[PDB]
RNA sequence: ACAAUCUUCUCACAUGUUUUUUUUUAAAUAUUUUUGAGAAAAUUUGUUUUUUUUUU
């Protein structure tokens, strides 16, 4: 209702999930992996001037990334104090190693060992205070191979706000703003029910016309709603974009 | 007279841009001065006798029983040998020691930029066994540039006789 | 008088066609040198070729700069074999380098037709589902 | 009586069906040859009698040897000698094993001092009692020799009889027990559903770490070689926050029963423990069965596993395929892929380098494993010259293989 | 294989003993006089 | 003659000016 | 001079909130969708800071 006076959700997210259903068609590794849903939403003008190295966190009432997934925080000198923390608040089990910033650009300077870096862990969280300096002394390694670390607020220091940080950075998804009058979002994952999926996509609509589209509803053109090779049937569509 | 291959080799040394190199790395490994051990040793008895967990110290290695005894244990990186040992025989075996180990090595030139990494007049060998994980894209760089320039180069002439 | 492209490899960042042309110059005069470059970005493809005055000096910067370790990296220096030399092989040779700022340019782009266009699109998708 | 407060301390308070119709015609003297399966508990049926004769006799060191048990691998002396060492807690007559691959130099001090109860195997014992000066053995007085048909099909055809002629005759008592009774028993008595993964050998402990991983949330058993590879497999995990039980234990049979107790009590969790130590032991509904090394035993193992069974292969033991076609068993091929395989190596170098206890216990582990697979029945199968020892410190967390004497 | 198989002593993992030695002895020596402390030196 | 480790320190500087002077 | 300046941000606003942190080898090599309309969101994949005709 708030994009274009209509509400063509639930239906149309049901229709895709069993579309995906029914397109379903020894080895000894196996994982919780399934097929994003991605929704990607079309303006009439440029939204990004220039590529921003800041992943944006765009809060979904249905968890994307699995709580599950190792995490690995990048903190400001000392990194005793925050491993420390990380051990008291209990989250060791999510956070799993916690390097500084001095540390991580002198330790883990070769493009090899950056990349064995990102390999080891499926989620990178960088402290706000040092998010700028992530975008060197990681590189194309990184900042374009899937890795764009969360800029997470953990500086106050405390073992209640690392907490909270995780949770909300674990339990939001992740956009990167770049240059183009074109975005595509990760919105849930195939085993998400839909009316879970519904809502995070509205979740994410209105977080995209709120602080992303400066001309909020109104300078969206369409919406589309995929999987990682399937069709994506109209959403919605501006009844008034020609005028 | 006609040099035998073993004292040939001694003449072909690395070349001055990896020797600049080998010894940039070395620099900031040189073992901890007289005095510098002193203040450190002292600071640790003022806080022993008022009231009181370290890590592994990391330098080069020196001497010539021990570098040998490190390159029998595999334990050394790169050895880097004088070339001007007065009695040759004391390094006359350690190119083919290093073969036999599998250990880069290097014939750099004199004796006395060696000594001086160690605070020594005079270091017949010197030897890498550890480095901080921050050097450790520098010395796989040189052992490669060692291995080009002295191990890959030459490996023909120190089989054959030189001099005459 | 045979016109020797020595090759350069490993170039170390910054070790470009201004720097390059400086240090080879001053072994031999570097007729033509055209470090490679990506057609979108024109970032250096870290590799270029250089065609000495004389195979001779090629030949002898080729030994003197080969496996030449320069800020971690063995730079190789190896001769073009002349008869493998293309015509092709220096076109646009020695130029400032452009790399047309497309990203503004596309960005900078941003009627009927084009609705009709969309009209036909949309169709083609209803057409399609 | 110091022989059944350590009985108490080991944790046995009922006697096996072995045990009832063994202890006490051998408390009289009398020769027995016995025939009782893997794992019936023998091991308290002939240890614990000649304890009690060396008690009765009042044998000092300087008697020299008066007990000698003859087994067949290293492994099976090992445990042996470690229930050896629970049962002579209290008592002041001396103890010892000598076994091959190991140093014979120290060996040879050890038989000087004067060692009573002696755990051995025929290559090695007849090494010792002819070559090795002061080794005093005219006090020996009780015999016993322990999987007579696995002995003679090991290779110990030549020696076994040799070994005897050494040995005296008079007044010792004699034991033979063997599971099988075959021709050649009694010729030495009367003179007396598959899973495989072919994994390098250097990235065998990363998929291991990878698999238990994955599967943290299940019930797996992994078997092992060694004990000595238990131990340093346990300590190792643990040290990288993988919490997973062993059998090993402190070499308390207490403990290890305990702990065996426990997991199977337990709906979740791991357990490392050895082929030997699991033989006789009732395995419980685990999820995941792993053979991370070949059985010492195949014939044995074959017949043990007949929920998931899963075996690490070398790509150099892929005739043991072979074998199991002729078994007629039916198998599968898991595949991996390299990119889900943890790339710790490196890590995992430099922990056991910084560590002193982590690096002593990988030296042991790679010691007896080695030895261990030297000494396989299979010698075509696996063969340690086809194995490359590089690739083996490899998995260990070693950069160059250790200096072990095979 | 390293052509030594002799076993690694502690002394390779732990603080030197040696240094431990001296700086007993230059603790002795502060505390009967002997030694300039460094703080009194640089009042000095 | 000087040695092509200074020609590229020199364009590392250049480009460490330039970008500071953006700054 | 083989060293030089790539960000251990913030910004306001009212602790919250908000606004920021231009920065990312070389290639090879990838997603069907949005769409953008080469350009553009865009799985990406592998990978020596690797690297020879092929200048952006």
């Amino acid at each position: 209702e708030l994009l274009g006076s209509d509400a063509p959700l639930e239906k149309v997210c049901s229709a895709l999930l069993e579309y995906e259903s029914k397109r379903k068609s020894l080895l000894e590794d196996e994982q919780d992996d399934i097929e994003p849903v991605w929704l990607q939403l079309a303006t009439l003008k440029f939204i990004g001037n220039n590529r921003k190295l800041i992943p944006y966190k765009i809060a979904i009432k249905n968890p994307v990334i699995p709580s599950s997934s190792e995490a690995c925080l990048i903190v400001k000198d000392p990194q005793r104090v925050y491993k420390d923390l990380v051990n008291e608040a209990g989250l060791s089990k999510v956070v799993t190693r916690v390097i500084g910033l001095s540390k991580l650009k002198a330790k883990w300077n070769s493009y090899e060992q950056k990349r064995q870096l990102r390999d080891q862990f499926d989620i990178f969280l960088a402290d706000d205070r040092v998010i700028p300096m992530l975008p060197r002394i990681l590189g194309k390694t990184f900042y374009q191979k899937s890795k764009v670390p969360v800029p997470v607020k953990i500086s106050k220091g405390t073992a209640e706000q690392l907490k909270r940080e995780v949770v909300s950075a674990y339990g939001a998804t992740y956009f990167n703003s770049a240059p183009c009058s074109s975005f595509m979002i990760k919105c849930g994952h195939v085993s998400n029910t839909s009316t879970e999926l519904a809502e995070n996509v509205e979740s994410i609509l209105q977080f995209v016309s709120k602080h992303i589209v400066p001309d909020g509803a109104k300078g969206i053109a369409s919406i589309h709603l995929k999987t990682s090779q399937s069709i994506a049937i109209p959403l919605w569509n501006n009844p008034n974009l020609k005028e | 007279l006609k040099v035998p291959p073993a004292i040939a080799q001694f003449q072909k040394t690395l070349d001055k841009n990896t020797a600049t190199q080998v010894f940039k790395l070395l620099n900031k490994y040189r073992p901890e001065t007289a005095a510098e051990k002193k203040q450190r040793l002292v600071a640790e008895a003022e806080a022993v006798a008022n009231g009181k967990v370290s890590k592994k110290p990391y330098n080069v290695k020196y001497g010539l029983n021990h570098v040998v005894a490190l390159i029998e244990a595999k334990k050394a990186k790169l050895v880097l040998i004088a070339s001007d040992v007065d009695p040759i025989e004391l390094v006359v075996f350690l190119p083919a020691l290093c073969k036999k180990m599998g250990v880069p090595y290097a014939i750099v030139k004199n004796k006395a930029r060696l000594g001086t990494v160690i605070h020594q007049k005079t270091a017949a060998v010197l030897a890498v066994t550890e480095v901080r994980e921050e050097d450790k894209n520098e010395l796989a760089s040189i052992v490669s540039a060692v291995d080009a320039n002295f191990s890959a180069k030459y490996d023909e002439s120190r089989r054959k006789w030189g001099g005459g | 008088k045979k016109k020797g492209v020595l090759y350069v490899g490993r170039l170390p960042h910054g070790f470009y066609e201004k720097q390059m042309r400086m240090y080879f110059s001053q072994f031999g005069p570097v007729l033509r040198l055209r470090m490679s470059r990506n057609r979108k970005t024109g970032s250096s493809k870290h590799y270029a070729f250089i065609e000495f005055e004389s195979l001779d000096v090629a030949n002898v910067v080729a030994e003197t700069m080969h496996n030449y370790l320069l800020y971690g990296k063995l730079l190789q220096c190896k001769v073009i074999p002349e008869d493998q030399v293309h015509e092709n092989m220096f076109k646009g040779a020695d130029v400032p380098f452009k790399r047309i700022p497309h990203a503004t340019i596309a960005r900078l782009q941003h009627a009927d037709k084009l609705i009709t266009r969309h009209n036909r699109k949309l169709k083609l998708k209803k057409r399609k589902l | 009586e110091n022989i059944q407060k350590a009985i108490k301390e080991m944790g046995f308070e009922t006697m096996t069906e072995i045990q009832k119709r063994s202890i006490p015609p051998l408390l009289a003297g009398r020769d027995v040859l016995g025939a009782a399966k893997t794992g019936s508990g023998k091991t308290l049926a002939f240890l614990i009698p000649t304890i009690e004769m060396l008690y009765a006799l009042k044998f000092k060191p300087r008697n020299g040897t008066g007990v000698i048990i003859i087994s067949p691998t290293r492994e099976l002396a090992l445990q042996i000698f470690g229930v050896a060492k629970e049962l002579l807690k209290y008592h002041h007559q001396t103890f010892g094993i000598v076994i091959g691959g190991a140093n014979r130099r120290a060996e040879a001090d050890k038989l000087v001092k004067g060692v009573n109860l002696l755990v051995a195997t025929p290559g090695r014992l007849l090494d010792h009692l002819q070559n090795t000066k002061g080794f005093v053995f005219r006090n020996l007085r009780s015999l016993v020799i322990d999987e007579a048909d696995r002995i003679l099909e090991i290779g110990f055809e030549d020696e076994m009889r040799q070994i005897m002629k050494i040995l005296p005759s008079e007044n010792r008592q004699t034991l033979l027990f063997s599971a099988t009774q075959t021709t050649k028993v009694e010729d030495l008595a009367r003179i007396s559903e598959q899973g495989y993964v072919v994994v390098d050998s250097d990235k065998r402990f990363l998929l291991l770490f990878s698999f238990l991983k994955r599967n943290l949330k299940k019930k797996v058993i992994v078997f092992m070689s060694s004990c000595a590879s238990v131990k340093y497999m346990a300590e190792l995990l643990n040290y990288i926050d993988l919490p997973v039980l062993d059998l090993h234990g402190k070499q308390k049979q207490q403990r290890r029963t305990n702990t065996f107790f426990e997991f199977c009590n337990a709906e979740k969790g791991i357990l490392l423990c050895t082929n030997v130590a699991a033989r006789g032991l009732d395995i419980p509904a685990v999820d995941w069965i792993v053979q991370y090394d070949p059985p010492d035993d195949p014939r044995d193992y074959i017949h043990r596993v007949g929920g998931k069974s899963l075996m690490f292969l070398a790509p150099s033991e892929l005739g043991f395929l072979r074998y199991l076609k002729t078994a007629k068993v039916s198998l599968n091929e898991f595949e991996f892929p390299a990119n889900k395989v943890a790339n710790v190596q490196s890590q995992l170098e430099k922990l056991v380098s910084k560590n002193y206890y982590l690096q002593q216990s990988a030296k042991d582990g790679y010691r007896s494993y080695l030895q261990a697979y030297a000494s396989y029945s299979l010698k075509s199968i696996f063969d340690i010259n086809k194995l490359d020892l590089a690739k083996v410190a490899k998995s260990f967390g070693f950069a160059h293989p250790p200096n072990v004497n095979i | 294989t390293p052509l030594s198989s002799a076993p690694e002593p502690k002394r390779r993992f732990a603080p030197s003993k040696h240094e431990q030695k001296r700086i007993l002895q230059l603790a002795y020596a502060i505390r009967k006089g002997r030694i300039l402390t460094s703080e009194q030196r640089a009042e000095r | 003659f000087k040695r092509a480790e200074t020609f590229i320190n020199n364009y590392r500087q250049r480009e460490r000016e330039r970008i500071r002077l953006n700054r």
